[PDB]
């Protein structure tokens, strides 16, 4: 099967400006009857594919002209001359030369902009859960820029592993921020023979690690 | 205690029933062959001019229920030929390749065809098709290969050129018929695999034994081979 | 316009069965190859099966065969993807595509969701995020909801009934170990409008026709 590699894994980028994206095969895309079956395509947030490329550089009706490719053989690159809005999502590159059609595993276009540090929240669990015999804790890191971030949690001190989850949105189409939740979940029995929950938060944003707690029976 | 001679006069009209029906130029190499039976001083002259007759005939019958074109042995293209007229770019390769195997090129198959002097057909998967589902419906063996470079897809876009061989057959041992024929045509399709040619190959054979409605031939031309070949080898055997 | 409009989603237990329809228009469908491509939550693309215009060419992505049959119906203009014996890494959205003169994906549908799980249906609790002052910053607040434990996924959130749109962050769901899932979506909003305006998440949940509205409120 013919293997897509995709380079890079993802692509900031800032408007207005040109962007590249590299596909190389595994093997020649050159099908015997001449043409070469490389085709790029645009995965918007939320929606279905769209063809952007087809057939190495053939730009599909009603596709606006900042987008091109070129290549051959077993190298391609698709080219976002001047970057726009409307660029964000995921880039795909497959073939259709070979059984099994096959895609890159698709490189992420992200609109870059200032460093924004993230504003860290914290939420005890509701007494309506609390009620039903769990405890969920929520930390909320809203708004922030670049990407990275890493938020672990303490109780009593103790670093908690095995317990929670984390859940990081798409990029904001307007803003160009992220904003992460990770949620500590323990028993009430658990939650209730301790004082302090923490929310520790590192982002090159922040002039050092940010401890975000409450006591319980406050 | 009959005359070979005498065998031909009683078997008179089923062979000019035979005759009759067949295509011309097929008509004529039987007419011919039916004589050097009849004027056949030992049986076993006689014998190899009745197996001749019979592969003739039936061929001759296989381009009438196929409206195919009946090609004398003398006239059919090989397959260097067919490489030659109908994909000259890749005639100098496809002698390079064909170095230590050079008998491919002279392969001579009963049925040389391309897509629309190779014959011509307006589809070859419909060809194919039929093949195969008289085949799956009947049981009949056939043997179908296509050539195929790499894992490569078929594409919608673009129409490439394309060759159809097909191979036929009247003997008793059908299996061994179409088993035997494939196994020829492996390395070419092979080759053809590594030079971009499309091609494919079908084989297929009858005997008498077949049922009159399951064979490659329309069931009229059943008939008027059972009533005069097939006679004539019962005719010559008890005689 | 070309269209293509795949349905016959939904929750199908492991070892099940399920069929995928795909009804195409705007152009002759009976001259192209058809195809379908699969994507499963927050992974890449999948191709999945092609089918020629005239049904005589099939290929399978070797993860299917022997279980999913590509078919089609010219003269209905219509598509079909039959699963069988699936498992819990068929959960995918389905699409279905053509090139409408080539074997690339040139019109897509806007896909239909299966999912392969043993898990029994059910709608979400739904917990409030209060605003508190570990949730202020400036003039600033922010509050949610917490979704818990609902099965399949489509869950749809919004706030004041979709009044409130800026400053919403619904997070994807994760699938749980328990194989429920959940999410939580927040708001920021000016801490001076706590105590005079009302927040009320509205949570649908069609699988299960669950709606829940709830009211977050500060604590006391
Ligand atoms: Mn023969």
């Amino acid at each position: 099967q013919i293997v897509l590699s995709q380079s890079p894994l993802s692509l900031p980028v800032s408007l207005g400006d040109q962007a590249s994206i590299s596909c190389r095969s595994s093997q020649s895309l050159l099908h015997s009857n001449g043409n070469t079956y490389l085709h790029w395509y645009l995965q918007k947030p939320g929606q279905s594919p769209k063809l952007l490329i087809y057939k190495v550089s053939n730009r599909f009706s009603g596709v606006p002209d900042r987008f091109s490719g070129s290549g051959s053989g077993t190298d391609f690159t698709l080219k976002i001359s001047r970057v726009e809005a409307e660029d964000l999502g995921v880039y795909f590159c497959s073939q259709s030369t070979h059984v099994p059609y096959t895609f890159g595993g698709g490189t992420k276009l992200e609109i870059k902009r200032t460093v924004a540090a993230p504003s860290v929240f914290i939420f005890p669990p509701s007494d309506e859960q609390l009620k039903s015999g769990t405890a969920s804790v929520v930390c909320l890191l809203n708004n922030f820029y670049p990407r990275e971030a890493k938020v672990q949690w303490k109780v009593d001190n103790a670093l908690q592993s095995g317990n929670s989850q984390e859940s990081v949105t798409e990029q904001d189409s307007k803003d160009s921020t992220y904003s992460l939740s990770s949620t500590l979940t323990l028993s009430k029995a658990d939650y209730e023979k301790h004082k302090v929950y923490a929310c520790e938060v590192t982002h090159q944003g922040l002039s050092s690690p940010v401890t975000k707690s409450f006591n319980r029976g406050e | 205690k009959k005359p070979i001679a005498l065998i031909c006069a009683e078997l008179y009209k089923p062979f000019q029933d035979l005759f009759a029906a067949l295509p011309k130029d097929c008509s004529e190499e039987c007419q011919t062959l039916f004589e050097d039976i009849r004027n056949s001083e030992s049986h076993a002259s006689a014998w190899s001019s009745a197996l001749r007759i019979k592969g003739v005939a039936y061929e001759g019958f296989f381009s009438l229920t196929n409206s195919w074109r009946y090609i004398p042995a003398d006239l059919k293209p090989t397959l260097g030929m067919a490489i030659q007229t109908v994909f000259p770019d890749k005639f100098e390769k496809f002698l390079e390749r064909t170095h230590l195997h050079p008998e491919y090129r002279d392969f001579t198959p009963d049925y040389l065809m391309c897509r629309s002097a190779v014959q011509e057909v307006s589809s070859v998967s419909a060809v194919v098709d039929r093949f195969k589902s008289k085949s799956s419906e009947k049981g009949r063996p056939i043997r179908q290969e296509e050539s195929r470079p790499k894992t490569e897809s078929m594409q919608e876009d673009i129409e490439v050129d394309e060759l159809l061989i097909v191979e036929v057959g009247y003997q008793t041992d059908i299996e061994g018929k179409v088993i035997s024929d494939i196994e020829k045509w492996k390395g070419v399709v092979n080759l053809m695999s590594h030079l971009g040619i499309k091609v494919n190959v079908l084989t297929c054979a009858d005997n008498s034994q077949t049922p009159r409605t399951d064979w490659w031939i329309d069931e009229k031309y059943v008939r008027l081979l059972l009533n005069s070949i097939s006679y004539l080898f019962k005719e010559l055997l008890e005689n | 316009e070309v269209k293509l409009e795949e349905s016959g989603g939904g929750l199908v237990r492991p070892g099940g069965s399920r069929k995928l329809s795909c009804a195409a228009s705007g152009f002759t469908f009976s001259s192209y190859g058809m195809q379908w491509v699969r994507q499963a939550p927050e992974k890449g693309l999948e191709w999945v099966a092609y089918i020629s215009s005239g049904s005589r060419t099939i290929y399978y992505a070797d993860t299917v065969k022997g279980r999913f049959t590509i078919s089609r119906d010219n003269p209905k203009n219509t598509l079909f993807l039959q699963m069988t014996s699936l498992r819990s890494e068929d959960t995918a959205m389905y699409y279905c595509a053509t090139g409408y003169g080539g074997t690339w994906f040139a019109y897509w549908g806007q896909g239909t969701l299966v999912t392969v799980s043993a898990a029994s249906t059910k709608g979400p609790s739904v917990f409030p995020l209060a605003p508190s002052s570990k949730s202020t910053s400036g003039g600033t607040a922010a509050l949610g909801c917490l979704v818990k434990d609902y099965f399949p996924e489509p869950v749809t959130v919004s706030w004041n009934s979709g009044a409130l749109t800026s400053g919403v962050h619904t997070f994807p769901a994760v699938l749980q170990s328990s194989g429920l899932y959940s999410l939580s979506s927040v708001v920021t909003v000016p801490s001076s409008s706590l105590g005079t305006q009302t927040y009320i998440c509205n949570v649908n949940h069609k699988p299960s026709n669950t709606k829940v509205d709830k009211k977050v409120e500060p604590k006391s």
